[PDB]
Order: C-alpha cells, then sequence, then structure tokens
RNA sequence: UUAGCUAGUAGGUGGGGUAACGGCUCACCUAGGCGACGAUCCCUAGCUGGUCUGAGAGGAUGACCAGCCACACUGGAACU
RNA sequence: UACCCGCAGAAGAAGCACCGGCUAACUCCGUGCCAGCAGCCGCGGUAAUACGGAGGGUGCAAGCGUUAAUCGGAAUUACUGGGCGUAAAGCGCACGCAGGCGGUUUGUUAAGUCAGAUGUGAAAUCCCCGGGCUCAACCUGGGAACUGCAUCUGAUACUGG
C-alpha cells in the first residue's frame, strides 16, 4: 500500500521539490534535483500532451504519498460532490488524517505522520485513529495522546514546523500538543504549482 | 502576454525528376488568453523555419471570441472541410474536454471549462479551423439584445 | 360511468358475433412517429343489429367464448 | 397467515432487523406486505435503534395479524418508552 | 404538393435574410400570423402585415442589425412527417436561453419561456436563433 | 526438433528439388535503404 | 432515412461473428496435438514459425501457434490453447499455454516471464 | 431463402362438467376464425425488479439478492 | 469473538507488466530475414531504444499480466445523430390498391396533445441529505426517482374526427 524505495529520486523525476524530506538539509545539497534520474537524466526531452497531465497526477500522489486507485476513488467522489471537482479533490486529499498531523507539524515529514498514525499515536475527538486515509471534518479536534507526548521526533517535527508556513485553515498548540481542524481549506490556501484541472482532464479519457 | 503552441507539424512531399523534396509544414496557434485567438499554418524545406513561419501567421488575422468567465456562451457547432465540430459550456472545475487540436486552441483561448467533440474527419488543420469559426460564431447576450433591440435582463 | 371502446365492424358474419378492430394511435418508443395500430376483438351482439363497416362503442365483460369477451353497449354511424 | 415479524437485514455479527407484516409462509427476507418500521440491536448510544409504526401495527392485529414475540417485547418497549 | 406552410414560411423569411431582402411576402394562415406576432414580440422582425380579403398576404419586414441578418438560424422541429410535443419541464432552451423556441400552448402561440413561465407545454413549432 | 510441412504433397523422385521448389527456398529480396524501392513513409523511431 | 421507412423496416444491426470460434467463448481450451510442424509465414517476413494442428475438447480441429525459443511438444500431447491470432501465419488464430498442461516454459527467460510460464529465478 | 394456417377449428342452441367464466366437453345448427399491424412453420430463449456499459438516447445482459413462472430419473395418471 | 492493555525487536512480510510509434519509460552486449516478436502499423538480412540478456527507467501493486466476454470510442445501422452526380448507395420508366402526408375559414367535438389531481408503479438496487461499524468497503433512516399505465376534472393553440 505504500511507497517504499528512494524518495528524492521521485522528486527529481517530478522537477519540484515536494517535501518528502524533513527540510532540515536543503534539497539541492542532497541530491541533483534539476537532473532526471537514471542514466539518461541529463536529456530532457519534450512531453506529450497525455504526458504531461500525467506527470502532474503523479507529483500529487507523490506529494500526498496515495496508491492509484485510491487516487481515482477519491476523484470519483469529488466529481460526485458538488462544485469545482479539481478544488474539490484537495479538500478531499488535505481531509486526510496524516496530511492533517503533518500540517500541523506532528510530523517532519508526511510519511513519518502517517507512521504516526499507523503506530496509535493519533486520538480524533478523543478516539484513538489508525487509519491515514481517515477524512477529517470541520471542529474535529486531533491529538497526540500521552503515551506518544514524550517522543523526541515529535518535538523535532514541531520545530521543522515552525520555521515553515503555518496553515490558515489549522490552530495548532505546541505545548498541549492538539490542533483544531477549523474548516476545509480553500484553492488559495494551497499551493498555486499544482495544475489540477489537467489531472481532472486526465481522468475523463 | 501572448502564450503560444505548436499543435502538429506533418513532412510533406513534392516529386520531381530526380526525386522527392521533402517539406515541412507547421500547424500553430496563439491566444492571449481572454478573447484573441489565431491559428498559424507555416511551411518551409526545414521545421524550425517552418514553425516561425506558422507563428508569424498566427500573430495576425486573429479572433476576438466572447467569454463569458472562463468559458463558452452557449452549445455551438462549427463546421469546416470533413471536419465537423461540437463544443459545449460547462460549470466551473470540469476541465477542458477536448479532442487534439480543439484542445490546444480552446487553451490558447482562454477558456478553461469546456465538453467538446469533433465528428467526422479528425484532419488536425481542418478541426482547428472549424474549431475557430464556431468560436467566431458564438455570440453573446449583449450582442443578442443589440441585434434584437431589447436588454439583456428580458432574455435572461 | 364504465369503462368503454370505440371501433369498425370488420366482419358481421358469425352469428351473435362481430369483429371490432379497434385503431389505437400510439407512440413509436424510439423514433417518435404517432402511428394508428389496430385491436381486432370478437365482440357478442344480442339480436345481430350490426352490418359491416358500422361504428361500435364496446364494453368488456365476462368471457362468453373461447375469443369473446366483450359486449356492444350502442351502434353508431350505421351507413351504407 | 399473516404475521408481523423481523427481517433480518445486516452484516455478518451485525444483524439490523427489519419489521415486516408478511405472510407466514413465505421466507424471512422474502415477500411481503408492509414494512411497519426497524430495530437495531447493535445501535449505540444518542441513537434510535427501535422505531415502529405503531398505528400500523393496530391496523394489521385489527384486521387479524398474529405477532412475534420479539415483536411484541418490541412493541412493549416502546410503549414504556412513551 | 405543398404540406408544411409553416415550414415553407420559415425557408422563405430563411432565403430573405440570407439574400437582403427588405420584405418576405407569403399566403396568410392564422397561426403563421400569430407566429409572426411572437416574432415581432421577440424582436427577430421589424413588422408584419396582413393585405387582402379572398386570398390575404402575409407580409414580414426583415431586420438587421450592423449589416447583417438578425435571424441566423431558424429550423422546424415539429414537423407533418415527425410531430413534437413536449411537457413544461421537457421544453427546451435555444443557444442557452438566448433564442428562442415558438411553441403552440394550450393557451395560444408563445414563445418557450412565456410557456415555462405559465406553467404548460405543448408542440414546439421551430427553434429561432 | 520438428519437421517441416513441405507443400510439395507427396515426393516422389527427390527432395531436395522438391525443397528448392517451395516457399522454404524462396528467394529473399533486400529492401533498399537508398535507390530504387528505398523511400520509406515513417521511420523506424519516428 | 426517412423515420416512416424506420418504423415500417428497423435498423439492421452488424451481426459480427468472433475470430477465435472454436474456443466458444472459453478463455482456454484443452487439446491433443494431431500433429506439430514448422511453416514459411507469407511476405514480406522470413522464419520458419512453430505451429501444431491441434484436435480440440469440443470436437474442432484447429491450428496454434507456439510461441518461445523451443517447446517440448509433439504428437499426442496434451496442451492448452488461448486465442489470438498470428498475423504472418495463414489460418493460425490460436495461440498455445506456454506452461500449462503438458505444454512446458521457456528456457532461461528472465524477462516476460508470465507470458512463457517461467518460474522465479530463486537466488 | 417459413405465406397461407385451422373442423372443436370460429361462433350459436341445448345438455354435461368446473370452486368459478369459458369448446372446458359432448350432441346438433351455422361456415366461420386467424393472417403482410407477419398467421403458420423453423431456430434460439425461463421472465422481471435489475446488472454492465454510455454524456444521453441507446446497446448488451438476467450470476448473487428479491418477485413471478416452470421442472423434480424419462413418459403418463390420478388419489388425498 | 470484536475491542483494549502489556512483551520483545526492524524485526516475519514485493512482486508483475512494460520502455519503436499509438503509449508513460533508453542504452550496452548477444544474435544476423536465423532465432524470435507482434493489438495495428510492422521489427530482424552484422552497429536492432521493436528479438534475447543486462544495467537504467516507467506504470501498477498483494497483486500484476495474458485470454475470453459486453458496451464504449465506432456519428461504423446515425431516434438523438449519416448518407446515395463521381467514393457503397436513385428501382429502366410509369400507373396505382394498402399505407404515410395533406391549402384555407367558421363552428363543434375533445381522439392525439397539454395541465392538475387520484390509484398504482413491491422491497432491495441507482442518486441526495444523514447515521452506524477506528476509516473505507459494507450496513442503514428519511427522501428523491421508478421517465410508465389507468381513472377523474379541466385547457383547446396545434394534429385528428
Ligand atoms: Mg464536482
Ligand atoms: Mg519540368
Ligand atoms: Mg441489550
Ligand atoms: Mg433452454
Ligand atoms: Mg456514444
Ligand atoms: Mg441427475
Ligand atoms: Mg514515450
Ligand atoms: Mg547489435
Ligand atoms: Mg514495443
Ligand atoms: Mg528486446
Ligand atoms: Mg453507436
Ligand atoms: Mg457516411
Ligand atoms: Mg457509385
Ligand atoms: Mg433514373
Ligand atoms: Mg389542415
Ligand atoms: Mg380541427
Amino acid at each position: 500500500a505504500r511507497y517504499l524505495g528512494p524518495k528524492l529520486k521521485l522528486s527529481r523525476r517530478e522537477g519540484t521539490d515536494l517535501f518528502l524530506k524533513s527540510g532540515v538539509r536543503a534539497i539541492d545539497t542532497k541530491c541533483k534535483i534539476e537532473q532526471a534520474p537514471g542514466q539518461h537524466g541529463a536529456r530532457k526531452p519534450r512531453l506529450s500532451d497525455y504526458g504531461v497531465q500525467l506527470r502532474e497526477k503523479q507529483k500529487v500522489r507523490r506529494i500526498y504519498g496515495v496508491l492509484e486507485r485510491q487516487f481515482r476513488n477519491y476523484y470519483k467522489e469529488a466529481a460526485r460532490l458538488k462544485g469545482n471537482t479539481g478544488e474539490n479533490l484537495l479538500a478531499l486529499l488535505e481531509g486526510r488524517l496524516d496530511n492533517v498531523v503533518y500540517r500541523m507539524g506532528f510530523g517532519a515529514t508526511r510519511a513519518e505522520a502517517r507512521q504516526l498514525v499507523s503506530h496509535k499515536a493519533i486520538m480524533v475527538n478523543g478516539r484513538v485513529v489508525n487509519i491515514a486515509s481517515y477524512q477529517v471534518s470541520p471542529n474535529d479536534v486531533v491529538s497526540i495522546r500521552e503515551k506518544a507526548k514524550k517522543q523526541s521526533r515529535v518535538k523535532a517535527a514541531l520545530e521543522l514546523a515552525e520555521q515553515r508556513e503555518k496553515p490558515t485553515w489549522l490552530e495548532v498548540d505546541a505545548g498541549k500538543m492538539e490542533g483544531t481542524f477549523k474548516r476545509k481549506p480553500e484553492r488559495s490556501d494551497l499551493s498555486a504549482d499544482i495544475n489540477e484541472h489537467l489531472i481532472v482532464e486526465l481522468y475523463s479519457k | 502576454e501572448l502564450q503560444e503552441k505548436l499543435i502538429a507539424v506533418n513532412r510533406v512531399s513534392k516529386t520531381v525528376k530526380g526525386g522527392r523534396i521533402f517539406s515541412f509544414t507547421a500547424l500553430t496557434v496563439v491566444g492571449d488568453g481572454n478573447g484573441r485567438v489565431g491559428f498559424g499554418y507555416g511551411k518551409a524545406r526545414e521545421v524550425p523555419a517552418a514553425i516561425q513561419k506558422a507563428m508569424e501567421k498566427a500573430r495576425r488575422n486573429m479572433i476576438n471570441v466572447a467569454l463569458n468567465n472562463g468559458t463558452l456562451q452557449h452549445p455551438v457547432k462549427g463546421v469546416h472541410t470533413g471536419s465537423r465540430v461540437f463544443m459545449q459550456p460547462a460549470s466551473e472545475g470540469t476541465g477542458i474536454i477536448a479532442g487534439g487540436a480543439m484542445r490546444a486552441v480552446l487553451e490558447v483561448a482562454g477558456v478553461h471549462n469546456v465538453l467538446a467533440k469533433a465528428y467526422g474527419s479528425t484532419n488536425p488543420i481542418n478541426v482547428v479551423r472549424a474549431t475557430i469559426d464556431g468560436l467566431e460564431n458564438m455570440n453573446s447576450p449583449e450582442m443578442v439584445a443589440a441585434k434584437r433591440g431589447k436588454s439583456v435582463e428580458e432574455i435572461l | 360511468k364504465i369503462r368503454t371502446l370505440q371501433g369498425r365492424v370488420v366482419s358481421d358474419k358469425m352469428e351473435k358475433s362481430i369483429v371490432v378492430a379497434i385503431e389505437r394511435f400510439v407512440k413509436h418508443p424510439i423514433y417518435g412517429k404517432f402511428i394508428k395500430r389496430t385491436t381486432k376483438l370478437h365482440v357478442h351482439d344480442e339480436n345481430n343489429e350490426c352490418g359491416i363497416g358500422d361504428v361500435v362503442e364496446i364494453r368488456e365483460c365476462r368471457p362468453l367464448s373461447k375469443t369473446k369477451s366483450w359486449t356492444l353497449v350502442r351502434v353508431v354511424e350505421k351507413a351504407v | 397467515m399473516v404475521t408481523i415479524r423481523l427481517a433480518r437485514h445486516g452484516a455478518k455479527k451485525r444483524p439490523f432487523y427489519q419489521v415486516v407484516v408478511a405472510d407466514s409462509r413465505n421466507a424471512r427476507n422474502g415477500r411481503f406486505i408492509e414494512r411497519v418500521g426497524f430495530f437495531n440491536p447493535i445501535a449505540s448510544e444518542k441513537e434510535e435503534g427501535t422505531r415502529l409504526d405503531l398505528d400500523r401495527i393496530a391496523h394489521w392485529v385489527g384486521q387479524g395479524a398474529t405477532i412475534s414475540d420479539r415483536v411484541a417485547a418490541l412493541i412493549k418497549e416502546v410503549n414504556k418508552a412513551a | 404538393s405543398m404540406q408544411d406552410p409553416i415550414a415553407d414560411m420559415l425557408t422563405r423569411i430563411r432565403n430573405g435574410q440570407a439574400a437582403n431582402k427588405a420584405a418576405v411576402t407569403m399566403p396568410s394562415s392564422k397561426l403563421k400570423v400569430a407566429i409572426a406576432n411572437v416574432l415581432k414580440e421577440e424582436g427577430f422582425i421589424e413588422d408584419f402585415k396582413v393585405e387582402g380579403d379572398t386570398k390575404p398576404e402575409l407580409e414580414l419586414t426583415l431586420k438587421y442589425f450592423q449589416g447583417k441578418a438578425v435571424v441566423e438560424s431558424i429550423q422546424r422541429v415539429s414537423r407533418p412527417g415527425l410531430r413534437i410535443y413536449k411537457r413544461k419541464d421537457e421544453l427546451p432552451k435555444v443557444m442557452a436561453g438566448l433564442g428562442i423556441a415558438v411553441v403552440s400552448t394550450s393557451k395560444g402561440v408563445m414563445t418557450d419561456r412565456a410557456a415555462r413561465q405559465a406553467g404548460l407545454g405543448g408542440e414546439i413549432i421551430c427553434y429561432v436563433a | 526438433m520438428s519437421r517441416y510441412q513441405h507443400t510439395k504433397g507427396q515426393i516422389k523422385d527427390n527432395a531436395i528439388e522438391a525443397l528448392l521448389h517451395d516457399p522454404l527456398f524462396r528467394q529473399r529480396v533486400e529492401k533498399n535503404k537508398k535507390g530504387k524501392g528505398s523511400y520509406m513513409r515513417k521511420g523506424k523511431h519516428g | 432515412a426517412t423515420v416512416n421507412q424506420l418504423v415500417r423496416k428497423p435498423r439492421a444491426r452488424k451481426v459480427a461473428k468472433s475470430n477465435v470460434p472454436a474456443l466458444e467463448a472459453c478463455p482456454q481450451k484443452r487439446g491433443v496435438c494431431t500433429r506439430v510442424y514448422t511453416t514459411t509465414p507469407k511476405k514480406p517476413n522470413s522464419a520458419l514459425r512453430k505451429v501444431c494442428r491441434v484436435r480440440l475438447t469440443n470436437g474442432f480441429e484447429v491450428t496454434s501457434y507456439i510461441g518461445g525459443e523451443g517447446h517440448n511438444l509433439q504428437e499426442h500431447s496434451v496442451i492448452l490453447i488461448r486465442g489470438g491470432r498470428v498475423k504472418d501465419l495463414p489460418g493460425v488464430r490460436y495461440h498455445t499455454v506456454r506452461g500449462a498442461l503438458d505444454c512446458s516454459g521457456v528456457k532461461d527467460r528472465k524477462q516476460a516471464r508470465s507470458k512463457y510460464g517461467v518460474k522465479r529465478p530463486k537466488a
């Protein structure tokens, strides 16, 4: 259910930084981010119309760490729901418990957050939730349980988050180790580099 | 400000006493991402020169299209040669649902939300022309009000 | 008030009995065309009052024979 | 005869009982005249487990319908609650 | 033989629009007249004029805006070979509400929008864009 | 190994000769890369 | 084209037969090799294509291609055929399944093994 | 590239029979009845709610679940 | 039993297809119209990104491929939604029964048509707002829908009588 291989490779393939590593060390020092992975990295072939969309889709999938069938399901759900489809999909992706945790700053990477979720560290409304794909609702408090509160990794993650830009749609407490999912995030709150529309188009043929 | 992209480049032949002389035909389309749309069809012995020619052609002979909030105003048919085209406006978030050359021309135009289909022949040059024709013919509410001698609120 | 149908008498040869074609104006399920369809029915008539090509109002009843579950109520336009 | 009885309509180890008026000979989950409410034995706190359209049940009884024991118990419970 | 007068009228109108003719004339009918009136109301023609007693002739003054024809497209929907009847909820929208659909309703010949407002359907005579 | 099913039916006199007059030992003519029958509509990788 | 005409006599749908008729809507069928032989393909291809005439479970007598480099097949060899026509070979509409029934997997393959019935090289 | 089919056949009168109407059956009388809006014959097929696909209209389909039908080694027959 | 707590240690747990174009992903060696590949086009005859191996990559993932099967694309039976001078397609020409269609005015009828209502259109399924299994799948409350048919009361512009 997870990708287990090299993480920076994926980023290289994409072109952009996907936040796949914590960010203590800069991405440019740790890998050749501009060069594609493999023997034929130096060559940059001209990509087809289908191709670019596919790449974009992969980028988004990589970002969240979501496998294809689940992604398809998410897309379908977005389509079903009223309003903007790509936007809806993005919102759904955000809703993911692990992603929420990452945003809050309990996980240094999203992978770390996912791990935490798996290992029973995370409580949603005073209930220990184990699934990363759990859709967090508005006005839902999500906290670290007292067993996992003594973890040094968690504090490091928090510190890292403090350095990074904080989300408007969340309110997080460092000392209490709890966060409030205020509202489902808007498109303007999220990154502009993501071209959701291409992804939408892709799943229409 | 002007976004420009090549649709299709094809090698064409002229036959002579010696053998065949090969030329390249490049079909490009330009748009400002608002109302203006223009296609270009350039031809040279080399590809890049041909593409340049096409671009030049596209830059002149442009056509203004009435767009409502980044989409079409009404369902519209467009015809040229064998290529008979249909395109329909859609709710925001649906994306550009169009095939081949069509997709390109819509993107440069600045439409973001369409459901479109090409019937009959699907020859790139013809189909793009058809699409452009369709775009041209499509009128706005204001325009129709002007034509009928009425207000926009009376027609809705 | 009673359920009843109208039609032309196609044949009146058999004793106490008439066959009455009923023209129904149905729409086609696929094509949308309105087509004249025919419903042939074996009708009971006492006294043998009916002629050929006669318009007749008929009602459904308990079956009187193998094919005959309909009886006439009134005869209209008995022109020859 | 006409009877008022439960039809098990749930998941494995999670039953949900649809109270139905039916001809007794019919299969439990099969043909029925009228569905006159529901009962959920696995229902949590802060939700209605049992809800029965009592008037219809009464009508059926009047007509001459037998009541299943469990259904009767449910009815009694409802009466107590009200 | 002439089997559809309304259709013929529409064709005539179309031809006039094409050929830049100021006025189009035809043998008058009641339904035709109603249609003309509807068009006038909607503003696709300038004026309509019935003239004659024994055999009256409807004369339509065509409308042109900025050198070009006002009536862009004009197509019959119901026809003698294939009749078309729609319900109030089933009523179509020409040019996404911009163009009009002439509908013969229980309460007289009117535009589609008017029919919708009323709350009744009927025979859709033609689409006009 | 597998037997070749020749299109000669029942060989009577000489087998080798029969085989020679069969699709098996047909002439193999190269398609020109340059010259006469040399024109390719689309390349191997185009 | 006229609606009345259509009403009178409706549009006949294109009755399309299957190109694999001896399989009889079955994914695979078992058969016995009546003979195994090589054949020359049609122009412009030059080869000696391995193929077998098969008396099938359901009474049909067909010919089926043998994919891969080298095979153990011979007369009276109980094999599974899967369908898929060979463009070069005249009258060949079927592929034998490598790694099923009497048919062996291809020797020394490390890629696309699924298609050729080759087991994982354990190391 | 199945055009004619049908004598209990179509109808009537009277008896008999059915829980019940009825050629359901019998006696006699009439000569009908169905059929190009496809009778008859031949090939295939359980039917539906539905399922799959599709923008839709349609096309294909009828496992599971539910309703209806038919069958219970094959062909008949009745009794309770 | 679900569920919860404790114990130890990264521990017991990743493959399958593909990489000529369509179609995301390229090179080297081996072979030399041979062996072989292939859905189509076609590839291979000594520098093969198309065969086989390797390295590298791409796509899926406890699955991944192949085959069969249906719909889709395929407006390629076109009701929506195609055509017929020359691409497939106007009977050799006429008359004409059945059939289809039918100028205009008034009246009437209310069959077609439209409107409203009543009864039904089983439940499940599909869809919407919810609730319950840690999430989901799944189960489920209420709705909507089931485009239909029948009956009653009206409307009468159009089609019919
Ligand atoms: Mg949506
Ligand atoms: Mg010269
Ligand atoms: Mg209890
Ligand atoms: Mg059978
Ligand atoms: Mg379609
Ligand atoms: Mg047995
Ligand atoms: Mg590629
Ligand atoms: Mg080599
Ligand atoms: Mg390939
Ligand atoms: Mg290879
Ligand atoms: Mg089709
Ligand atoms: Mg055609
Ligand atoms: Mg011809
Ligand atoms: Mg002629
Ligand atoms: Mg008339
Ligand atoms: Mg009249």
